[PDB]
RNA sequence: AUGCGA
């Protein structure tokens, strides 16, 4: 109905979170070539890239909780800075066209 | 296939000296050896002089205490080593020109 | 600076972070994290290293990314092969978990840096000094607790649970 | 001693003044008195090269397959 | 000079039989430099597994050792005089050391073989079947 | 756009409509044919042997194969001759002059070229070129003791990326994006209308468009920049 | 852009940040801070200041067995020869110390009491790698050479630079 | 400003 939510949320509870991304791309990797202590250098597993197969209904493995924390934070960061760069967007031309 | 040990020399005879890459010294340069009998162990210091410079070397006691150097001479035909305990001495060379200095200041006062 | 890095695993909390300006700035320690407040027995570590085959820097006379530099608290003590880098790191961890070498405090962090194409400059940087952040993990070969810091962690394979311990990979 | 394009004082180890800035042969040491170009010279040459980094290109990638 | 009162004059040196079995480039003799932890008493040895080339493991009272052998540092087929690891040879208790040579060529020589005793350690393997219980 | 009206877009682009008759292969030829080509882009290796009793710099630049850069940049070894002998050398030799200021086989026709370039350039002494392909260009440079020391490799690096085999001013690369929901076009990453004016036989010039407001204002005038603003923001 | 940063902290936990800079000219300059104002010195001066040594000992200290780095051979020749250019008169370490004492005597507040040798040496002892402590001057020499080698390895790009903001590199 | 609600 679109009361709240999207089919994305329904899949995130009932299916999977999937691949987390940052700034437009996959999980950060250490200079050693490891994306988490638990991963051997260059682990080619999708999970090692951040693809979360676990879902909120059945939980997520800890490596995936560590990645979903990345996505949730960097989202909240962008959320807190976009509004600071949008005030100047409003005022800069609002003075002009007033 | 293992090499046998023929003889060991345990008393001071041979020494080892660290220098700059290129060290050659006069055809006659002489090396003054010194000895320390610390408690029960010996620490060694070398000192020599030449016509212009003077070379002085000493042992790194904390690496000396944790590692000990041995040198041997092997003959393949006699299969035999003459073992020699040798101190490694880190040598530096100062010259007579390296012994000149200025006043303790440049003679300044307030205004300067 | 605010980006949560994977290095923080075990040291900073992935969820304890305020929301607003401080987000990412006000980190929070893990509930199992400890901070070194002293330094110890660093004086005896050179002796054991010398026993292990580290050439003393006066004698080594070599330097480069081509060789492993063993340093203790920022006191450069020697150079060895990178292979000896790994041998020292692992045998060091064995003598760390052992109890017969009192010149070797449990809380020493064994920074091994393997040789790597355009990687971090190699070396074996040990640290025992103050302010190290330290966290326990279980060392499997001696089945006993071992203290690891964030520097050495970078190159360490720590399984998150016993069933995911990968053969020849996870050491803790 | 001469190494590469460096020439060190053989007696003292000082990187003595370049045979190019000498009128005699023996580059004399500023710490020692040794002769030099009086004694020849370390036909100073170096095979210097590019780091294989200055020149990114698809063709560099064509060197990779 | 004879500084740091903590020092003594020398009184005892030993002649080096450099040429009692030398022949110019004919005797393949060697001089070695070996590093020994202070913990071992070298003089109480009897043979030396340096011939193992690489597998120079050695076991002295159940203590495990490895003798790292290097052909570089001095026997390098690459550079002229890579070593300041100077050999200083005496003659008599009343004479000062001399720079090694094999004739009077002002020639610093090199160590044919350099060895290093490193104390080995068990570092036992992980019992995977016991640890990775699900 | 709105806040700074910056005359320097970060990614200034010019869209080029290609005639219905323009084949996809012709279009790919044009995409390669317009993109800038630096001398660096063809360079494989540069060896500088500084031997000091003039100061000798034997610079041997062993390039790729003639066919390699001929198939990446559609250029010849002769064009390499002209660029090196006229541009590259002149700029490198001038940069060497700048560094000094900071301090203070072999045929007759080839011999005539080498002598002529010496006659055109004050520092150069020899010239050996791989005339069989262009695989390398070696030239000996001799300098007085008074020249002291420079990092010639670094000088070379800087000069390689400042020499162009082919450069359309301000224009870097022409790409072949997939045509979609509209005419086939090629999007270049640079803006130079005047140069496409020569390409009229492939581009209905009346249909060139760009993200660069200022360039439109200078060329196509105030109303076109106006329409570009409303389109770009849209 | 390249540079090395070591944060030397004395036993008492007081800190002193020391930076090495690679100039485009091959010159390396050392940054430090005194009376919380910053001061720059050529590194070859602090080297000749730590221990009496030969030029071959410093050269051997940096490149060593690495005799094949034409890149490093030439940059390091620029460094040492360049020092020989600037200071032909600093012939021995003591004189160098006199130069440092003379140039910092106004600010190290040691005057009417200390000689330029004392002021200079006290500066070394109070600034350069204080984590190594007093009389670590051969050891401080070795460490400073290690930083020069790491700096040139960074310059070539044979090693990555680290991230100050990684928890990995922090206390 | 430190921290914080939104
Ligand atoms: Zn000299």
């Amino acid at each position: 109905s679109g009361a709240k939510g999207s089919n994305v949320n329904v899949s995130q509870i009932m299916c999977l979170l999937g691949q987390q991304a940052l700034e437009g791309r996959r999980v950060p990797v250490m200079v050693s070539g490891k994306t988490l202590p638990s991963f051997k250098p260059y682990e080619t597993d999708a999970m090692a890239g951040g693809y979360v197969k676990g879902r909120f209904y059945s939980g997520i493995k800890p490596q995936e909780y560590y990645f979903h924390c990345m996505a949730g934070r960097e989202g909240l960061i962008d959320t807190a800075v976009k509004t600071s760069r949008s005030g100047y967007l409003q005022r800069c031309l609002t003075k002009q066209l007033e | 296939s293992e090499i046998e040990i023929e003889s060991v020399q345990d008393q001071p005879s041979v020494a080892v000296g660290s220098f700059f890459k290129g060290f050659r010294a006069p055809s006659d340069t002489t090396f003054d050896l010194y000895k320390k009998k610390k408690s029960e162990k010996d620490e060694f210091v070398l000192h020599g002089e030449n016509e212009r410079l003077e070379y002085e070397g000493y042992t790194d006691s904390s690496s000396q205490a944790s590692n000990q150097y041995v040198v041997g001479l092997f003959n393949p035909e006699k299969k035999s080593i003459q073992l020699y305990k040798a101190p490694v001495l880190v040598s530096k060379v100062v010259s007579k020109s390296s012994k000149n200095l200025r006043g303790p200041k440049i003679k300044s006062k307030s205004d300067t | 600076v605010r980006k949560l890095l994977p290095e923080s695993w075990g040291f900073l909390c992935p969820v304890h972070t305020p929301d607003g300006s401080p987000c990412g700035l006000l980190n929070h320690f893990a509930h199992k994290c400890r901070i070194s407040t002293q330094q110890s027995d660093v004086s005896r570590i050179p002796s054991i290293l010398y026993s292990l085959g580290v050439a003393p820097a006066s004698h080594t006379f070599a330097a480069g990314p081509s060789l492993c530099c063993v340093q203790i608290d920022g006191k450069i003590i020697g150079w060895v092969s990178h292979e000896q880098g790994k041998i020292i790191a692992d045998t060091l961890r064995y003598w760390k978990v052992e109890g017969k070498t009192p010149g070797l405090p449990i809380d020493l962090e064994i920074g091994y840096v393997p040789p790597s194409t355009r990687g971090q400059y190699p070396g074996l940087y040990l640290f025992g000094g103050h302010s190290r952040m330290l966290r326990p993990v279980r060392y499997l070969p001696l089945d006993k607790e071992d203290i690891v810091g964030p520097f050495e962690q970078v190159y360490m394979n720590i399984a998150v649970t016993p069933q995911e311990i990968q053969n020849n990979v996870h050491t803790h | 001693s001469v190494v590469g394009s460096l020439i060190f004082c053989l007696d003292c180890g000082d990187l003595l003044e370049n045979p190019n800035a000498v009128l005699g042969s023996n580059v004399e040491c500023s710490q020692c008195k040794a002769i030099y170009p009086k004694s020849q010279f370390s036909n100073l040459k170096v095979v210097t090269t590019t780091a294989d980094d200055a020149f990114p290109s698809s063709l560099r990638a064509k060197k990779s397959v | 000079f004879s500084i740091p009162d903590g020092f003594k004059k020398c009184k005892h040196l030993k002649n080096f039989p450099l040429n009692g079995d030398n022949k110019k480039k004919a005797k393949q003799q060697q001089v070695w430099l070996i590093k020994f932890p202070s913990n071992v008493d070298i003089s109480k040895l009897k043979s030396l597994p340096v011939d193992f080339e690489s597998s120079t493991t050695m076991t002295i009272d159940k203590h495990d050792y490895k003798i790292m052998d290097d052909t570089d540092i001095e026997s390098s087929l690459t550079q002229d005089n890579l070593s300041n690891m100077t050999l200083l040879v005496p003659s008599e208790s009343k004479e000062s050391l001399k720079i090694a040579s094999t004739a009077k060529d002002n020639a610093p020589l090199q160590f044919d073989k350099v060895f290093s005793v490193s104390e080995t350690a068990k570092i036992p393997a992980i019992d995977y079947s016991k640890v990775r219980v699900p | 756009i709105v806040m700074t009206a910056s005359a320097a877009i970060k990614t200034p682009q010019m869209t080029l409509p290609i005639w219905n008759d323009v084949s996809d292969e012709q279009a790919d030829t044009f995409c390669k044919s317009i993109s800038k080509v630096l001398l660096s882009e063809v360079i494989d290796k540069v060896i500088v042997t500084e031997t000091t009793a003039a100061r000798s710099y034997v610079i041997h630049m062993r390039f790729f194969d003639n066919n390699e850069y001929s198939e990446e940049y559609d250029v010849s070894k002769e064009e390499l001759q002209n660029v090196i002998s006229n541009q590259f050398i002149h700029l490198l030799e001038a940069a060497i002059v700048k560094e000094i200021k900071k301090q203070k086989n072999m045929n007759k026709v080839q011999r005539d070229r080498q002598s002529a370039i010496i006659s055109h350039h004050r520092f150069i002494t020899k010239y050996n070129f791989d005339d069989e392909s262009g695989k390398w260009c070696e030239f000996k440079l001799e300098l007085a003791a008074d020249t002291e020391k420079l990092l010639m490799v670094n000088i070379v690096e800087e000069i390689c990326r400042k020499s162009i085999i082919r450069q359309i001013p301000h224009i870097d690369r022409c790409v072949h994006p997939e045509p979609e929901n509209g005419k086939r076009v090629l999007v270049t990453e640079g803006v130079n209308f005047q140069a496409m004016w020569d390409q009229e036989a492939f581009i209905d010039v009346d249909g060139i468009t760009s993200n660069d407001v200022a360039a439109v204002l200078k060329t196509y005038g105030v109303e076109a920049a106006r329409n570009t603003i409303v389109n770009e923001i849209n | 852009h390249y540079g090395i940063q070591i944060r030397s902290v004395r036993p008492d936990q007081t800190s002193q940040t020391n930076v090495l800079h690679y100039l485009n000219d091959g010159q390396v300059t050392f940054r430090f801070s005194w009376r919380k104002n910053e001061y720059l010195v050529p590194v070859v001066m602090i080297l000749k200041a730590l221990c009496h040594t030969s030029d071959r000992e410093i050269f051997d200290g940096i490149i060593g067995n690495d005799v094949k780095d034409s890149f490093l051979t030439d940059r390091l020749e620029l460094l040492l020869r360049g020092f020989k250019k600037r200071y032909p008169h600093l012939q021995n370490r003591t004189q160098v110390l006199q130069y440092l004492g003379d140039k910092f005597r106004v600010v190290f507040q040691a005057s009417p009491d200390q000689s330029d040798l004392e002021v200079g040496q006290e500066v070394l002892d109070r600034i350069v790698l204080v984590h190594l402590g007093k009389d670590g001057s051969q050891d401080k020499f070795r460490m400073l050479l290690f930083m020069i080698r790491k700096l040139y390895s960074l310059v070539a790009g044979e090693c990555s630079p680290d991230n100050p903001d990684a928890t990995q590199h922090q206390e």
